[PDB]
């Protein structure tokens, strides 16, 4: 499944032993706060066919470095990174919750600018 | 020099010869900068472990150029968003490995060496031709044309009176400066004057994190970790 | 159109409340901020130039206003506590190097075409 | 040339000079007051009239891409000279 | 393509253990750092003895202003106050008036030679090369109003200069 | 424990004085932000000047 | 349709207090609400379609030196540009400023036909083409 | 090349980024206004200030667009508009190589949520823009002045501020102090009134009213 | 003012390299500061005919920025596709 | 009832019948480069720059003089129309002397910023230039006719709004002048006007010739006083002194011009 990298380059990022059910878990968690979200919002859909896309994506594939290579986000202690990133957003768009309409029409002339 | 729409005026005939002499020696010079602090204890001691910055701390930052390429960040404007013909030039970036004051410096260091292939490529490889737009409506006509031609003197006339009105937009380019990310919000209103030319300042993001690097090392570590900042104090001041 | 979010202040009443604190807090330390800068003027007309100061701003009927002036204020206090400002700052309260302009017609008439 | 004003002091190619009752004299005391004497208004005179047996003429002032742009005068009015903007040479047709 | 610069990992056998403790004991890097400082003791130094040697310039050098004169005699400036127009700092000021013989100069032509950024853009927005910055950069003075440069003091520099601002856009006027 | 780091002791109002003036004109400034990148400072305007012109240098 | 604690703050706006500028530059100043006239040397028309905002002139001396024409006025440079008059008359109160507006003048539709140079009968036949 | 001075122009990165300029307007219909992709292959986001802290922490956040470095932070004066500032964001994705532009209006008298906690690198941005300008920030951990002197009057880059300032600086040698007095220039800035009164570009020919 | 043979020797090895052949001060292989007069080359659009200036105006050809979504399934889209990630360099991978 | 419709540029407008290109292409925004066509002088068809392409028609026509009808689409910015006014625009620099730094249009000419925005980029006239001689019409207005572009509106404007008819053009061809043949001075108190509607700097002022340039000076509007029609003037102030007094447009009282005494 590929060798334990000594170091991740980056500079605070350590190296993760059990990568694989780190990404497994936190997806499924993805998907379980996206629950939360009703249907009709985009957040919900996209969000669902991003991870769902990524969570058969991890499970198949049993080495870190086809995974790294296939997922196309660098080194795999990125992945699990950006992945709790997701999870804050979703749980942060859960209360803000922007699928309803435009709080508000700006002015006439607040955009177009020729002077 | 550099204006908008290419330069001034052709090179003097015989400055490509001394800029090839000047490269030729300077992979020397380099080596007597580096031999005397790469390997010194002392120099190691004031530098290494100090200043140490996080990767995802250095992105959030808003940490740009060496920052980012002392910290294991692989990023460099002149690979990712090649300007001008820097996709035509072949380079190494430095990456670091440790993020302390010693990586950076060496990244610098590098840095110089690797601009020497650049200026031999760009020796090598200057091609011919002329040095400004081939508008007069932009770039200001050639003097022996402007004495001689009436459109030639209009737009001379005009072009160093008025300007050249520029479409109404706003505009975000940013350069690979060596420091940083330099780079300017530039918003016209399509007369000859900008109407906003914010400025972004490589440094001005690199001294707002002043105090998150400072934590903890000693006040005699502060010099150090300015040192490796790179803050000129005419772009944080703007 | 007659309704607009506020800075610190629902009304004219809690914005009044926070410029008496204000004032407290510029009361105080005006003995300590002569005795800090070697002020050439004693406290007593000190205390009325913050006085005065806090006199001329009062024909503001805005809560929001109100707000940017109180907040305005502070960071005034603050440069003056952590010796931010030197005593040329200080002393540029005190318009003291201007000759006083006359306020009379007549004189004004005599100086200049001012109106 | 320079001529000097009543109250002895040279007067520039501009006409300037310093009143008598002029206040503003006391800063040439000590010092000197920085005149040119080449005066071009008059230098321009001793150089001679061309004349060239053509209706139009084109005057560079000299130099080619050194000299002023190229204009053309037109020597028809045999009652005077045609003199170039720039640079004030004159030219005359001879008796047309 | 990217280079790691510090990833070097020291070896632990017995030979290289003891180099580096005998680097650390037996101060070598310091004295690496001494040898080559006694290398440039006996090097030549590069100074230059000022004044009596002057550095190196180029003939686009930019440095006092000057008015010229065509070789008739007459002045360049036209006073069509395109320098004036296109200073950045606008320390170009023009007045110019109908002269007593026809063409017309000007009457106050006045730089100020500390609002100048010594750019250049004068040189080149001039249509007749009237108003050019010369070799001189040794016009140092003691007050400031010396360096408010008028009509008359940049008419004497043309004709103090005039021998050497000649030859300089002699040679540069092909690339301009 | 804290750097704060009072700047603006020469905060020339650049970006002020850039809009009183034209494109060219604007020019010399951006050599004096950073005293040491010049051509680097003159790139980076020339590219927003040029990207908003819609027009690109010869290839010299 | 912003439920920010919203409340009722009908009084004008009065930022005057708060731009910093000195007392004798907010009243005794009379700024002028005008479309600029086309410059009559040309005949372009792109300068008269913004409103205009300038101050009042003040005195403008000469120096004891060379002689520029020095001022005491920062507000002597200062010229806005506005997109309608509303606009335009809305920024100077609410930076409590006097002012005086002067309607746009739009130049009159006139009929114009070649045919009328070679006319029959009326008098603006003309003499010369 | 039949455009030799003509920039190149290129349609697959403006496809990319109108297609991205959809997406994040669907996914959060509720701050995100107008969208718009430049002739230059730039975008831009107009959102309402509100959404100010939710829509950046999307973009820096989201899987799909990671815009995790704020390039600079400023605001555009327009007298104008109702709300004559025009604050301004500029987002880098070190991911997917791109850059995005959000931006908000603001009048005089309303403060907006400072962007320190999604954006540390905003901070010292956000002084400026208050310092510069006037717009006071809520939330914001140490706002007050950065760039002007210590007890400046005024926002400088304000439309309405003169270039030179009201107050100039001398050394009043009867109070041994340098003090400060009003403007006087020796000589005044020279207003250049430079703009043709002939049309420069008909597609910018803004309709008439 | 090329110095003795007993100090080039010492020169060279207290600094540890050949120090004659790479020097610092330039002696005679600069250009001379008199060259002969160039010739500039003309740019693409210096012809005499079909160079209207209508078919080469960078300036007109700059529509205003088109919008895509204005107030007034589909798969994911990110802004650009992920950058590849970067190769060890070839000529010196570690310094 | 009697409106027509026409579309400028694509853009419907409705025109009053009778109504030229030009006015049409103005109701929109658009406005056609000119120099003969003033608008309160007749139309004469010299200028040739107000051609233009409409939509469908072989022949371009000239926007100052062709009434619109029926279901027109004038293309402004067609390609056939900007290579039309580059052409006309190349004839008339062809013979235009290099007078820019000294002549007193230069900032506000009409041929400097057309040539900027509606012309080319350089010149293919490697010709000799012609030269007329100056005439003198009085000492009030500076008369350098070798700049004159022909365009009669010093012409039109003396045998219309002025009444007198003196000024006019004599011989054909490229050597035909504008000027008054048998030398006499154009006296009107109206003479001072022609230096406006000059699109060039043929005609100027000899009392302010080349003493400001026009990117200088700050114009302050006013009203003059030295008659009793109170026309609108705009005074042009620099560094506290008064070089021009130019007039406004009221269309009341004073149109477009002032008297001699006034300016
Ligand atoms: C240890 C020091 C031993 C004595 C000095 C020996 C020395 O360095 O002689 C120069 C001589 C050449 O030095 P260099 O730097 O290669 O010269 C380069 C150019 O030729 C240099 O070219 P240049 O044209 O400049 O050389 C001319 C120069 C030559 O100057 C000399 O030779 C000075 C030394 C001799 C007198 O003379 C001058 O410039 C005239 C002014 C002299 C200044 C005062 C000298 C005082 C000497 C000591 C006095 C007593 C204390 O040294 C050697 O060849 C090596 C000497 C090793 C001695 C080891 C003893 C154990
Ligand atoms: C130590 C050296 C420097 C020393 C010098 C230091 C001088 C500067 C000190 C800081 C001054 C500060 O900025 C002032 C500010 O923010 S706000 C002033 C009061 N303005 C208002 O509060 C608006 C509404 N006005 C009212 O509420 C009424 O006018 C009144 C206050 C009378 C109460 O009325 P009630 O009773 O109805
Ligand atoms: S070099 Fe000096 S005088 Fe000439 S344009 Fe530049 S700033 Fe003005
Ligand atoms: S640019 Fe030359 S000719 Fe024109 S005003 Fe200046 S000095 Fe005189
Ligand atoms: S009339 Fe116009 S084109 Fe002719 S010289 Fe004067 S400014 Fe130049
Ligand atoms: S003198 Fe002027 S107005 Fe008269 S025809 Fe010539 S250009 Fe036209
Ligand atoms: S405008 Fe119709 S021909 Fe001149
Ligand atoms: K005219
Ligand atoms: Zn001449």
């Amino acid at each position: 499944a590929g060798l334990l990298k000594k170091t991740t380059g980056l500079v605070g990022l350590a190296v993760c032993e059990t990568p694989h059910e780190r990404l497994k878990i936190l997806y499924t968690k993805i998907l379980d706060v996206l629950g939360q979200i009703p249907k009709n919002a985009a957040y919900r859909k996209y969000t669902e066919q991003i991870t769902n896309e990524k969570l058969g994506m991890v499970k198949a594939e049993p080495d870190v470095k086809k995974l790294e290579e296939q997922l196309q986000g660098g080194q795999i202690e990125e992945v699990i990174l950006q992945a709790e990133n997701e999870l804050s957003l979703a749980r942060k768009m859960l209360r803000w919750k922007p699928w309803e309409p435009l709080v508000e029409e700006p002015p006439a002339n607040q955009w177009k600018w020729p002077i | 020099y550099i204006r908008p729409g290419g330069v001034h005026q052709d090179l003097p005939l015989g400055l490509l010869d001394d800029i090839y002499e000047f490269s030729k020696n300077f992979s020397f010079r380099i080596d007597e900068l580096e031999e005397m602090l790469t390997n010194n204890r002392i120099w190691r001691n004031r530098t290494v472990d100090i200043g140490v910055v996080t990767a995802e701390d250095a992105l959030n930052y808003g940490f740009s150029g060496v920052m980012l390429r002392g910290s294991g960040i692989q990023w460099d404007l002149r690979k990712t968003q090649p300007y001008d013909v820097y996709d035509q030039v072949e380079f190494d970036v430095p990456i670091g490995s440790r993020g302390d004051c010693y990586d950076r410096y060496l990244c610098r260091v590098e840095e110089m060496r690797q601009s020497l292939r650049i200026i031999s490529q760009c020796l090598n490889k200057m091609p011919p031709g002329e040095i400004k737009v081939d508008d007069a409506k932009v770039s200001p006509p050639k003097r022996a044309e402007m004495k001689t031609s009436m459109e030639s003197l209009i737009h001379h006339f005009k072009l160093y009176t008025e300007g050249y009105q520029v479409p109404p937009g706003a505009t975000y380019t940013a350069i690979e400066a060596p420091k940083g990310e330099f780079g300017v919000y530039l918003v016209s209103d399509g007369s000859s004057r900008p109407y906003r030319c914010k400025i972004k300042a490589p440094g001005f993001a690199h001294l707002a994190g002043l105090d998150k690097m400072s934590k903890g090392h000693m006040l005699a570590d502060v010099v150090a970790i300015i040192g490796t900042q790179d803050i000129v104090f005419g772009e944080v001041d703007r | 159109g007659t309704s607009v979010k506020p800075i610190f202040s629902r009304d004219m009443n809690e914005a009044k409340r926070r410029v008496r604190e204000l004032y407290r807090a510029w009361y105080r330390e005006v003995p300590n901020t002569v005795h800090l800068f070697q002020l050439d003027i004693s406290v007593k007309q000190g205390r009325d130039k913050v006085r005065e100061m806090f006199m001329k701003n009062a024909h503001v009927t805005d809560p929001r206003v109100v707000d940017l002036l109180v907040i305005k204020g502070k960071m005034e206090l603050e440069e003056t506590i952590n010796v931010w400002k030197q005593r040329t700052h200080i002393m540029r309260f005190f318009h003291e190097t201007e000759a006083p302009r006359p306020t009379d017609f007549l004189s004004k008439f005599y100086v200049g075409h001012d109106p | 040339g320079v001529r000097t004003s009543p109250t002895g002091e040279k007067v520039t190619h501009t006409g300037q000079a310093y009143d008598d009752g002029d206040y503003r004299r006391v800063r040439f005391s000590d010092r000197q007051k920085e005149v040119n004497e080449n005066f071009a208004i008059d230098l321009i005179a001793e150089q001679p009239v061309s004349e060239v047996g053509s209706r139009v003429i084109s005057c560079d002032g000299g130099g080619g891409a050194l000299g002023h742009p190229r204009v053309y005068i037109n020597l028809d009015k045999e009652t005077k000279t045609g003199t170039c903007g720039y640079c004030g040479l004159q030219f005359r047709q001879p008796h047309h | 393509t990217y280079k790691f610069v510090n990833m070097r990992e020291p070896s632990m056998d017995m030979k290289s253990v003891t180099d580096r403790a005998a680097q650390t004991l037996l101060w070598t890097e310091l004295v690496r750092g001494l040898g080559m400082t006694l290398s440039y003791l006996f090097r030549e130094p590069a100074t230059i003895n000022y004044p009596f040697e002057k550095g190196p310039l180029s003939p686009r050098f930019r440095g006092e202003h000057a008015l010229r004169r065509y070789p008739s005699g007459e002045e360049r400036c036209i006073a069509c106050k395109l320098c004036e127009a296109v200073c950045p700092a606008q320390a170009i000021t023009i007045e110019a008036e109908p002269r007593a013989d026809g063409s017309r100069r000007t009457t106050r032509y006045d730089i100020d030679m500390t609002k100048c950024i010594y750019c250049g853009f004068c040189q080149e927005a001039c249509p007749v090369d009237a108003i050019v910055e010369g070799p001189n950069f040794e016009f140092s003075t003691e007050t400031h109003e010396e360096l408010l440069y008028n009509k008359e003091k940049l008419l004497n520099n043309g004709d103090k200069w005039e021998a050497e601002i000649a030859a300089n856009i002699q040679a540069d006027y092909l690339y301009r | 424990r804290k750097c704060d780091p009072h700047i603006g002791l020469l905060h020339r109002g650049t970006e002020k004085l850039i809009e009183y003036k034209t494109y060219l004109q604007a020019l010399p400034y951006f050599d004096r932000l950073d005293y040491v990148s010049m051509m680097c400072n003159e790139q980076a305007y020339s590219l927003a000047v040029e990207k908003l012109l819609n027009i690109q240098p010869p290839p010299r | 349709t912003q439920d920010t604690q919203l409340i009722a703050v009908d009084e004008k706006l009065d930022i005057t207090t708060l731009t910093g500028v000195p007392e004798e530059h907010i009243k005794t100043r009379k700024v002028r609400i005008f479309v600029p006239a086309r410059n009559n040397m040309q005949s372009g028309v792109n300068n008269t379609k913004k409103w205009k905002m300038e101050f009042d002139t003040r005195e403008r001396w000469e120096n004891p030196l060379m002689g520029w024409s020095s001022t005491a006025d920062p507000l002597s440079n200062l010229v806005l540009t506005f997109s309608t008059k509303e606009d335009a008359v809305a920024f100077a109160e609410k930076n409590g400023w006097s002012f005086d507006v002067e309607e746009r003048k739009v130049p009159k539709p006139k009929s114009k036909s070649y045919g009328a140079n070679f006319s029959w009968n009326k008098r603006t036949r003309v003499s010369t083409k | 090349d039949t455009r030799p001075t003509i920039r190149p122009r290129n349609d697959v990165v403006h496809k990319q980024l109108s297609a991205f300029g959809q997406y994040v307007a669907e996914i959060l219909p509720k701050y995100v206004q107008q969208v718009q992709v430049s002739c230059f292959n730039e975008l831009e986001i107009f959102i309402h200030p509100d959404g100010v802290i939710p829509v950046l922490t999307f973009l820096r956040d989201h899987t799909n667009a990671q815009f995790k470095s704020l390039a600079d932070l400023t605001a555009v004066d327009v007298p104008t508009r109702q709300n004559r500032f025009e604050i301004v964001y500029n987002l880098l994705s070190l991911r997917f190589n791109s850059q995005i532009r959000v931006k908000t209006y603001t009048d005089e008298l309303t403060p907006i949520e400072s962007s320190v906690t999604v954006y540390k690198a905003a901070n010292w941005y956000e002084r400026e823009i208050w310092d510069m300008f006037g717009v006071f920030f809520a939330n914001h951990p140490d706002l007050r002045r950065i760039l002007t002197g210590y007890g400046f009057e005024g926002h400088p880059f304000r439309k309405d501020f003169p270039l030179s300032g009201y107050v100039e600086l001398r050394y009043d040698d009867e109070v041994k102090r340098v003090v400060a007095e009003p403007v006087e220039l020796a000589q005044e800035f020279r207003k250049f009134d430079l703009n043709s009164p002939w049309e420069a570009f008909p597609a910018y020919r803004q309709p008439p009213e | 003012a090329s110095a003795t043979r007993v100090i080039q020797l010492l020169r060279n090895w207290a600094s540890g390299r050949d120090l004659q052949a790479k020097l610092q001060l330039r002696y005679q292989e600069i250009s001379k500061r008199t060259q002969p007069p160039p010739k500039l080359p003309v740019g693409p659009s210096h012809k005499l005919s079909n160079n209207y200036y209508c078919t080469r105006d960078g300036r007109r050809e700059a529509m205003p920025p088109s919008i895509v979504m204005s107030s007034q399934e589909k798969k994911a889209v990110t802004p650009a596709p992920p950058i590849k990630r970067w190769e060890l360099s070839k000529d010196q991978p570690y310094l | 009832s009697n409106l027509i419709e026409v579309f400028v540029d694509g853009q419907s407008v409705m025109v009053e019948p009778g109504t030229t290109v030009l006015q049409a292409c103005e109701k929109v925004g658009m406005q056609i480069p000119r120099f003969c066509y003033h608008e309160r002088l007749s139309v004469a068809g010299n200028c040739r720059m107000c051609l233009v392409e409409i939509e469908k028609a072989p022949k371009v026509v000239a926007a100052c003089a062709m009434p619109v009808m029926k279901g027109w689409n004038i293309l402004t910015n067609s390609e056939k129309s900007k290579k039309a006014r580059e052409g006309v625009m190349e004839f008339l620099l062809a013979n235009h002397p290099l007078d820019c730094p000294i002549c007193d249009q230069g900032g506000e000419c009409d041929l400097q910023d057309q040539s900027m925005m509606f012309g080319s980029d350089r010149s293919r006239f490697l010709e000799g230039k012609r030269a007329v001689e100056d005439k003198n019409i009085g000492p009030l207005v500076k008369t350098i006719m070798t700049r004159c572009i022909q365009c009669t509106r010093c012409i039109r404007f003396a045998s219309e709004i002025a009444g007198v008819d003196d000024l006019g053009t004599t011989g054909r061809g490229n050597d035909m002048q504008v000027g008054t043949y048998i030398e006499k001075m154009f006296m009107s108190e109206l003479s001072g006007n022609i230096i406006d509607i000059c699109p060039v700097g043929a005609l100027t002022s000899k009392p302010y010739a080349f003493t400001a340039r026009p990117w200088e000076t700050r114009k302050t509007e006013s009203i003059d006083v030295m008659d009793a029609v109170g026309s609108n003037i705009v005074v042009s102030t620099r560094t506290g002194e008064v070089m021009r007094i130019l007039p406004r447009m009221h269309e009341d009282i004073n149109e477009e011009w002032i008297s001699d005494k006034t300016r």
